[PDB]
């Protein structure tokens, strides 16, 4: 399972580019799709969405009308065609890989990434602990808000918790609050109730350095939180 | 030789009868019988085209498999009725479909004399085929996971067999039927499971021994249906002679006799409730009748179904009751 | 009373209509072995009579009732172009059902293979737009106390031949085809019990076609004869009330008895209405 | 057939070679795990529509 | 509902989507049970239309057959007979050559036959009987009478009369107006055994086609 993207580079002002994603190794064609992008020192901010089969098609408020996903099944690539390039889109996109059933991990895969660089109601997700300081062997418990409840009236509560590692894609951790991720160890936890949500790590490593994201899934404004940076 | 079969045999019937003091209708007269368990469908799972002969529940009492003539193995969200999964399948003359008990795999069998081992949890969204078991010369009746690499099968060449999913191979075979075998109930601790065959018999099996521990003999037609009693202490059989029967292990004779006069058809599925009370049958007569399992008396019906009731499954919690049937369709009762 | 005793048949024969083609359609809606491209055809013939049964016979009973027309103009013409239209509607429907059976019969190939719901949908369609092709014109420029169709030449023919002669002569032709292949595959199916029932089912699809076809004909022809000999007979020919009252309603009873012909008499509407 | 004679023989005689309990006390342990479960069976005794999952 | 379960319920819908695509394709197919007895020519008429279950896929004049071959089921038929309870037609086969043999091979095919016409699930399917190796049933017919099989037979020994009266007490076990046996002689050598095969389809499917009509 790997996602590819290509595209990128410096790009003018209010100018136009399509990046892509060169799906493989998945049954791309049933995966729902994700642009989700970081500013070189922000955090991550989701682009755009397009189901699998592209009947549903979901953009960022700041991004709709202008940034537009496509989905080639057939040639298992993921599109997503920017104009009026923004200073403000100036970021490394992640292609997502996603995919919604009962008990799925959504977000579980994710693309190295492009960088594009230009020249001159929804749900507040808060994770205000920055640059926690860690050592190895010990147990941290990353803290998590809401402006609303994430728990719906199913009984889940889509909370994510994702880690983006120095240099490398976000990685899954915690899918739905409290639900661990496939090949995450289980000394990474996910606990919460109502908007308070925290991750804990019982005993940490030194691949466990990163920065810890959250993500609501309730509404479909996914909104992240503030990365929670961990470090030695 | 024959001479010792037959005075072993009445040996066994005699210590049968010996250990026969009361009956279980005898010591249930003073019970309260429960007064009628008028379920209602709750779901109706619609998407399958063709005869289902096969449901298994989930242990997470949401998610269920059904296995269809269309070919199709479809994971149904029994809560929202969504269709988690729609495996096709290479063989579509499938009979008998298992859900593993962890979730990670469901399996399938039929007239290709092969268990089919999907896994519904790879890197790739797509359900493949993880193992296919060969080795069976009959049809595929039924399957059950032991565990993610255990599964039981029964089938038409008499034989239950123990397979390791990994290696593909028989662990066990389970021999002493004589004729073809239809149905399969593990236990609650797995360590033993029961299995009806054609000739009206009903044979307990060790899973590790691979011996046939105690052999049930009561229907005098094939034996359709096999199920635990939830202690595993005992087991409830349905066969072509319009009966249900249950069997108790630790006595190793039949206690209760599930039938009524007005029943003639033959018996597809049984199923008990969480606390076992209630034995539920599938009948041909197309509706699934509910039996006080204490008392042999009929405390419900499920008709809801204009063909054969195939199949029919109780969820681990006890929650709910699905029927799927002939005519192409699941129910979730409550 | 006279008038009573009218009144009293003819809200008995809508009430039985009205009856007959809702059953027809609450057994197919209620019943999946009944939906099905043919039953499809019948259960939409059956709506249409039941839109006959429904916004026309009652009209037109009060109509036969008050011997006069108790309502405007511009209601009168609608509720003549409801009549033209439904009228038309049925009978095409019988010609839909006839081109179905037909195709099934002559060629098996593409009842398996090309024969979808959406033909009969097509069919159906089919129906409902000839039915328009001739109640519109009355009302476009091709026209008290008496409601009749528009008497002229033109419309006279264009409206009994588009409505009944042409679909007389369709279901005529299907229905002969239809005869020549039964009679083919019973002569193809022919110790001599087997010959017993090939004459058996000879006299079954005459019988059959006999049904179908008579009680179509005894019941729109007289009407049509009547509907184009009188618009170019208009003085040399004179209608007897009573007379023209039962043409008028053979035509209706047609309404009522086409669920009995399609649905009462198939073994699978009568074991889908023993279910329910 | 002496091999299928002998194995149906030594089966039989395996089967003979097993304890069993008096059918009144079988009775009576279906009893105690019936009433013992009988408040967890929700088809026995059907949950309120706010605990029934289907609604 | 959730994001999440508005995505399920897509991936619900598009899986239904495929489910009543895959159905309709199927519903096109016309499904043949394949029977018979060992020794018969059941393999024979399936190269000719050319593991438990062998399934025959051939298109022949725009008709698509599914040809389900269930020979190497040696377990109780009535169990899985069922399964084909909505075949167009059972495919018969029976080996002329085997009222001389003995495994009576005829009385076996002749009792199996009976079976399977009288089977509650193929009350009204059609059947088309197959009688194979009919030149190794005439070279066997001038040596030996038919009176090994058949003892009442009282009939002439040649092959036309022998092979008619060997149809004939083949037919005598429908006792069934709905159901038709079309009956064909095959020789192993012949290659219009499918047609044999699509003409008894279309009759099995107009004769349907009649009945629902009321016209058969
Ligand atoms: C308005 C009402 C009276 C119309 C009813 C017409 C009915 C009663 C008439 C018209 C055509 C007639 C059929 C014409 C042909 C045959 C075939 C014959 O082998 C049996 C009688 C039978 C089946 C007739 C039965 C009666 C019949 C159906
Ligand atoms: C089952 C069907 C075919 C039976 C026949 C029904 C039709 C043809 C019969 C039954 C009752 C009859 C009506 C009885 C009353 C009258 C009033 C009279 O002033 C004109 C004729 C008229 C309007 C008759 C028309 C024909 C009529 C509607
Ligand atoms: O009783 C009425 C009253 C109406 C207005 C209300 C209800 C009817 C008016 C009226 O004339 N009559 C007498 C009978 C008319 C009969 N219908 C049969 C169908 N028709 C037709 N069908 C196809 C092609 C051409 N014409 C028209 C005549």
């Amino acid at each position: 399972v790997q996602l590819v993207e290509s595209g990128g580079g410096l790009v003018q002002p209010g100018g136009s580019r399509k990046l892509s994603c060169s799906a493989s190794g998945f049954a791309f064609s049933s995966f729902g799709m994700h642009w989700v992008r970081q500013a070189p020192e922000k955090g991550l901010e989701w682009v755009a969405y397009i189901s699998s089969g592209s009947g549903t098609i979901y953009y960022a408020d700041t991004v709709k009308g202008r940034f537009t996903i496509s989905r080639d099944d057939p040639k298992n690539t993921l599109f997503l065609q920017m104009t009026s390039l923004r200073s403000e889109d100036t970021a490394m996109y992640y292609c997502v890989r996603s995919i919604y059933y009962y008990g799925s991990s959504p977000f579980d895969f994710w693309g190295q990434g492009t960088t594009l660089t230009v020249s001159s109601s929804d749900i507040v997700m808060t994770q205000a602990t920055s640059s926690v300081p860690v050592t190895p062997g010990e147990s941290v418990s990353i803290s998590c808000r809401s402006s609303k409840s994430l728990l719906h009236s199913n009984g889940n509560t889509y909370l994510y918790w994702f880690l983006q590692r120095p240099g490398q894609s976000p990685q899954l951790l915690i899918y739905r609050m409290s639900n661990l991720a496939s090949g995450v160890p289980d000394r990474f936890s996910g606990s919460g109730s109502g908007t308070a949500f925290t991750l804990t790590i019982s005993r940490l490593e030194a691949e466990d350095v990163g920065v810890y994201y959250c993500m609501q899934h309730l509404e479909y404004p996914l909104t992240f939180g503030a990365g929670t940076k961990l470090e030695l | 030789l024959r001479q010792e079969a037959e005075q072993l045999k009445n040996q066994i019937r005699d210590a049968r009868k010996a250990c026969a003091d009361a009956t279980l209708s005898q010591i249930t007269n003073n019970i309260d019988p429960v007064g009628r368990i008028q379920m209602r469908t709750r779901r109706t799972l619609r998407g399958h085209l063709a005869k289902i002969y096969a449901m298994h529940w989930g242990t997470d009492s949401r998610l269920l498999v059904s296995a269809s003539q269309d070919g199709k193995l479809i994971i149904w969200d029994s809560y929202t009725t969504n269709k988690v999964h729609a495996i096709p399948l290479r063989s579509s003359w499938v009979m008998t479909c298992a859900y593993a008990p962890s979730g990670n795999y469901v399996a399938c069998g039929g007239l290709d004399n092969i268990c089919s081992i999907y896994n519904l949890k790879t890197r790739e969204g797509n359900v493949r085929v993880s193992r296919e078991l060969a080795g069976h010369t009959g049809y595929l009746s039924c399957c059950r996971f032991l565990d993610d690499n255990q599964i039981v099968t029964s089938s038409g060449d008499t034989t239950c067999a123990l397979w390791d999913i990994e290696t593909g191979q028989q662990t066990t075979t389970f021999t002493g039927h004589t004729g073809d075998v239809m149905s399969l109930s593990l236990a609650p601790d797995t360590r033993l499971f029961v299995s009806g065959a054609c000739d009206a018999s009903a044979k307990l099996w060790d899973v590790r021994e691979g011996m046939c521990r105690q052999t049930f003999t009561g229907h005098e037609s094939d034996i359709n249906a096999i199920c635990f009693f939830p202690n595993g202490n005992a087991f409830a059989t349905g066969s072509d002679d319009a009966t249900c029967r249950l069997f108790d292990l630790r006595a190793d004779q039949e206690l209760m006799t599930y039938s009524h006069d007005n029943i003639i058809c033959g018996i597809t599925s049984v199923s008990f409730s969480k606390s076992g009370r209630l034995l539920l049958a599938g009948y041909d007569d197309f509706n699934c009748n509910v039996w006080d399992a204490l008392k042999a008396d009929r405390a419900g019906v499920l008709a809801g179904h204009d063909n054969r009731v195939s199949c029919l499954g109780v969820t681990d919690d006890g929650m709910a009751v699905a029927t799927g049937s002939w005519d192409s369709f699941l129910k979730i009762w409550n | 009373s006279y008038q009573v005793i009218t009144s009293l048949l003819l809200g008995t024969l809508i009430f039985c209509a009205v009856l007959g083609n809702a059953c027809v359609v609450a057994a197919i809606a209620l019943e999946r072995s009944l939906q099905n491209v043919a039953n499809y055809l019948i259960g939409s013939l059956a709506v249409t009579d039941l839109m006959v049964s429904v916004l026309v016979l009652p009209m037109a009973a009060l109509y036969q009732v008050l011997n006069k027309w108790t309502l405007g103009q511009v209601t009168c013409d609608l509720f003549i172009a409801l009549d033209v239209l439904c009228c038309t509607s049925s009978i095409w429907h019988l010609c839909a059902i006839a081109l179905d059976r037909y195709w099934a019969i002559t060629d098996p190939i593409d009842y398996v293979n090309k024969r979808t719901p959406r033909r009969a949908a097509a069919l159906i369609s089919l129906t409902w737009l000839i039915g328009f092709l001739i109640s519109i014109p009355p009302m476009l420029g091709w026209r008290p106390d008496a409601c009749t169709i528009s008497k002229d030449h033109g419309y006279t023919i264009y409206s009994t031949f588009g409505a009944f002669y042409i679909p007389l002569l369709l279901m005529l032709v299907l229905y002969g085809r239809i005869f020549r292949a039964a009679r083919f595959r019973i002569r193809k199916t022919v110790a001599e019990a087997k010959r017993k029932m090939a004459l058996a089912r000879e006299r079954k699809t005459v019988k059959t076609l006999g049904i179908i076809m008579g009680t179509f004909i005894l019941c729109w022809l007289p009407f049509f004869i009547v509907a184009l000999v009188l618009p170019f007979c208009e003085s040399s020919c004179h209608m007897p009330t009573l007379l023209g009252a039962i043409i008028n309603w053979l035509g209706y009873s047609n309404s009522l008895l086409n669920p009995v012909i399609y649905a009462y008499f198939n073994k699978d509407f009568q074991n889908a209405f023993k279910k329910i | 057939s002496i091999a299928q004679a002998r194995k149906l023989v030594e089966q039989l005689k395996m089967e003979a070679n097993i304890d069993r309990i008096k059918v009144s006390k079988a009775a009576a342990d279906l009893m105690a795990y019936c009433e013992a479960h009988a408040k967890e069976d929700p088809l026995l005794t059907p949950v309120p529509a706010s605990e029934n999952p289907f609604r | 509902l959730s994001a999440e379960e508005r995505a399920a319920l897509e991936r619900s819908k598009a899986i239904e989507k495929n489910l009543k695509e895959d159905g309709i394709s199927a519903a096109k197919d016309v499904k043949l049970l394949l029977l018979g007895a060992g020794e018969s020519g059941k393999n024979t008429i399936v190269k000719q239309m050319k593991t438990g279950i062998v399934e025959t896929h051939f298109t022949f004049k725009n008709l698509h057959f599914r040809l389900f071959d269930v020979g190497a089921q040696r377990s109780e038929r009535k169990k899985w007979i069922h399964c084909f309870e909505d075949v167009t037609a059972i495919i018969f086969c029976v080996a002329l050559s085997g009222y001389d043999q003995v495994l009576n091979r005829m009385h076996a095919s002749l009792k199996l036959f009976d079976s399977i016409c009288n089977n509650k699930f193929f009350i009204d399917t059609s059947i088309i009987l197959f009688l194979n190796k009919k030149d190794l049933f005439g070279e066997k017919i001038k040596k030996s009478p038919l009176t090994i099989c058949f003892p009442e037979y009282t009939g002439p020994n040649t092959y036309e009369d022998a092979a008619a009266y060997i149809q004939a007490q083949f037919e005598s076990k429908n006792r069934s107006p709905n159901k038709e046996i079309y009956c064909h002689m095959t020789c192993s050598t012949d290659t219009n055994n499918i047609q044999v095969v699509f003409d008894a389809v279309t009759d099995i499917i107009i004769a349907n086609n009649l009945r629902g009509c009321g016209l058969y």
